[PDB]
RNA sequence: UAGCGGCGAGCGAACGGGGAGCAGCCCAGAGCCUGAAUCAGUGUGUGUGUUAGUGGAAGCGUCUGGAAAGGCGCGCGAUACAGGGUGACAGCCCCGUACACAAAAAUGCACAUGCUGUGAGCUCGAUGAGUAGGGCGGGACACGUGGUAUCCUGUCUGAAUAUGGGGGGACCAUCCUCCAAGGCUAAAUACUCCUGACUGACCGAUAGUGAACCAGUACCGUGAGGGAAAGGCGAAAAGAACCCCGGCGAGGGGAGUGAAAAAGAACCUGAAACCGUGUACGUACAAGCAGUGGGAGCACGCUUAGGCGUGUGACUGCGUACCUUUUGUAUAAUGGGUCAGCGACUUAUAUUCUGUAGCAAGGUUAACCGAAUAGGGGAGCCGAAGGGAAACCGAGUCUUAACU
């Protein structure tokens, strides 16, 4: 029982190469450096998905140190003010609020000084 | 083919009744008068093969 | 049916095909390691091969010789002798009875379990514990 | 244990350990992938690298070309070069031990008795050897596809089930496991369970 | 053609001179060698 | 296994048992007696086989379709439903198959028979000499000179000859068995250049022969020798009349055939690398494994605007390929130009362990016979008993004068 080993072998470069669209050059064309390139994706795309969450968070402080510090009190103060005054609101939330709504902001910012004095 | 017994172990190793194998003890042929009789009178009874032995054994006698 | 018929379980084992890919497990080297003279290809050293030291079975002296008479001696136990068909035993009555073998000239009668009927053994040395169990159940035992 | 004949009315006593037993299934998927496997003439050969029509000259000089070194223009990786494991004739018997041969025809008896896929006949013979008589006479009886087994092998009989397809008469003696499972229904005549009980004991 | 291209591939397969590299390449190569000693 | 063995690596019997097959004879030598069985060579007759052959069953309607053997409906053959072809898949269209027959002639085999040659059978006698054996050297015996029997002989020698001689594993004696120094002999057995039939959990064009094709060719080499690549239009050539561009071209565009000519001979399918044309987006102040996480804008589709999907991707965080070998590689260490095809833990036989199945103090047969994967065949192997170097003893045994 010979077993010739074309269809199948043609099947998964195939998905490979499906799998490297839009990449530049061979890394689009040829297997041999598609299939290098596809994996080198999904390390770096792994590696991201922890990224993402700390560049999120990342984000999300520089927004609330610049809205309280706007409100006149540092990020600091603000987030250690909010705890005392036993205010648990996430900074995905606290940065989404500074941005489109101000007034709730300052209220906010008002119970921070308001605990933190 | 069929299994050749490593020959000249069959010439020094027996089968016991519960697979281990004995042998006779090394030091005893020639000179002899310079030795204890307390070590001659103790390598005259023949021994059992050693556990870290018995691999290389089973291997040289696959029929015994 | 045909198609519905199936192995036990636990019968089949698959077997190790080596030298496919990394998650089979056995790829690349196929479970052997690195290279050596064991990684190769006909590789491995010879029997009883210890390095150069010498070996286990030629460090270790010579004992005995072979009988020629052990050869044709034999061992009867008790649980035949109800086998042989005649309530009589000799050599031939065993070989007959497929019981001892063409070339033996010896045999002997040990006590290795449960004689019931009355036996006569005729010309075959026999143990004391047997002679015992031959002559306590029965029996009969002259040489 | 009793077989209902089918004509006749009567009933065949027959032993329990013959036609009363359990479907040992691994038992008799060992017997038939041994029979199917004892059918394989094993005839093939593939050529080695000494086989291969060619010469010994080393294609090239081991060293100075550029080229990868080579010895033989008979590799297994070369194109037109000798497989690497060729084959050989070989035989693919096994061993089937008595009586796991016969405990397994005892198995597949036990189980066409229990899902009514055996029925027995007190006589099955044909009055010419025309295909018609008997392709008439299994169309009376509602059975298409049939392994008679008789225990005297008419001759009649035979040549009258030599064109239907689906249709095949043994003597007693020649039965394997694989008909007594492959045909929907097996017409035993009533000497031919007698002559079984007797080969099964 | 292609008979021709297959020989003359063939060409120096076997081969013997050292100071050519590959049988024919001019090269430098004995005074490399030689000054590396 | 016993043994042989730098007692290493390894080599490795016989006796005896079971089967296949079975067959005995002649000369060394005279008389009686003849053609007496015996074969060999030939003629003839019979039987059978080979080399050409002959007959050989049984179907139509309708739907899809280029075409029907396909679907549906209703029939018939079958000692014939092995197979191949026919415009798709046919038991009933064709060739065949089962079955039943056929040879003017030449032949193979087997009986019968004619002739020739050959010799039966009886009594008595003989019963293989430079030979057996020996010394020296070497070889074959499983046996390597060893305590080495036995066989063969290059060299030197050398008997007895049935009140005799050979062997029985140094050797002697006793006992048993056999008759060398002359020869013939079927079957079981081994093999396939070659022919026929059949079969394949063999290959299907980089495979299978090196060779599916005018292949041991082209080609290479002084020569011996080495040694390729290369299959497939269509059901049928109906293989493209004629017209136009063009050099009375090449190539093309129509026309026509075709079910289909991106089925047009550079011909089934028609992948990938590689090269283009067209459209959307990005890209000419921006540094690096070229992605990834975020992400504006734009273009197409939607969408009861539901704010989605696809393509692109400015800008931005992070980010130095894969393999291999290594203490450690982005490494400036190895390998790879890319694609496509092939390319590496197999097979056989023994032995051990695990799983599983059968039977169980028993399990199982091998060769072979074969109604032949059945059933016979228990020769044998393994186990139920060990100890001891061995005799021997035996649930014990060995050690030892004997064992707390």
């Amino acid at each position: 029982a010979r077993v010739k080993r074309g269809v199948i072998a043609r099947a998964r470069h195939k998905k490979i190469l499906k799998q490297a669209k839009g990449y530049y050059g061979a890394r689009s064309r040829v297997y041999r450096v598609a299939f290098q390139a596809v994996i080198k994706a999904g390390q770096y795309a792994y590696r991201d998905r922890r990224q993402r969450k700390r560049q999120f968070r990342q984000l999300w402080i520089a927004r609330i140190n610049a809205a309280a510090r706007q409100n006149g009190i540092s990020y600091s103060k603000f987030i250690n003010g909010l705890k005392k005054a036993s205010v648990e609101i996430d900074r995905k939330i606290l940065a989404d609020i500074a941005v489109f709504d101000k007034v709730a902001f300052t209220a906010l910012v008002e119970k921070a000084k308001a605990a933190l004095a | 083919p069929k299994i050749k017994t490593v020959r000249g172990a069959a010439k020094r190793f027996k089968k016991t009744g519960k697979g281990g194998f004995k042998h006779k003890h090394a030091n005893l042929r020639h000179i002899l008068t310079k030795k204890a009789t307390k070590r001659k009178r103790h390598l005259r009874p023949k021994a059992m093969v050693s556990k870290g032995d018995l691999g290389l054994v089973i291997a040289c006698l696959p029929y015994a | 049916r045909l198609n519905t018929l199936s192995p036990a379980e636990g019968s089949k084992k698959a077997g190790k095909r080596l030298g496919r890919g990394i998650g089979s497990g056995l790829g690349k080297t196929g479970g052997r390691g690195h290279k050596g003279q064991k990684s190769r290809s006909g590789g491995g050293v010879r029997r009883g091969f210890e390095g150069g030291q010498m070996p286990l079975y030629r460090r270790l002296p010579k004992f005995g010789f072979t009988s020629r008479k052990a050869a044709i001696t034999a061992e009867i136990r008790l649980s035949d002798l109800a086998k042989v068909e005649g309530g009589v035993v000799d050599l031939n009555t065993l070989k007959a009875a497929n019981i001892i073998g063409i070339q033996i000239e010896f045999a002997k009668v040990i006590l290795a379990g449960e004689v019931t009927t009355p036996v006569t053994v005729r010309g075959l040395r026999v143990t004391k514990g047997a002679r015992a169990a031959i002559e306590a159940a029965g029996g009969k035992i002259e040489e | 244990m009793e077989l209902v004949l089918k004509d006749a009315q009567s009933a065949l006593t027959v032993s329990e350990t013959t036609f009363g037993r359990d479907f040992n299934e691994a038992l008799v998927h060992q017997v038939v992938v041994a029979y199917a496997a004892g059918a394989r003439q094993g005839t093939r050969a593939q050529k080695t690298r000494a086989e291969v029509t060619g010469s010994g000259k080393k294609p090239w000089r081991q060293k100075g070309t550029g080229r990868a070194r080579s010895g033989s223009i008979k590799s297994p990786i070369w194109r037109s070069g000798g497989v690497t494991f060729a084959a050989r004739p070989q035989d693919h018997s096994q061993k089937v031990n008595k009586k796991m041969y016969r405990g397994a025809l005892k198995s597949i008896l036990s189980e066409l008795v229990r899902q009514d896929r055996l029925i027995v006949v007190e006589k099955f013979s044909v009055e010419a050897p025309k295909t018609k008589l008997l392709a008439q006479k299994l169309k009376d009886m509602a059975l298409e596809d049939v392994l008679i087994i008789t225990g005297e092998l008419d001759e009649n009989l035979f040549l009258a089930a030599r064109n239907l397809h689906k249709v095949d008469v043994r003597d007693a003696t020649g039965i394997d496991p694989v008909s007594l499972i492959a045909f929907d229904k097996v017409v035993m005549t009533a000497d031919a369970v007698k002559q079984v009980e007797e080969m099964l004991a | 053609m292609d008979i021709n291209w297959r020989h003359n591939q063939s060409t120096f397969y076997h081969f013997t001179s050292d100071h050519r590299i590959s049988g024919w390449k001019e090269t430098n190569a004995m005074y490399v060698a030689l000054n590396s000693q």
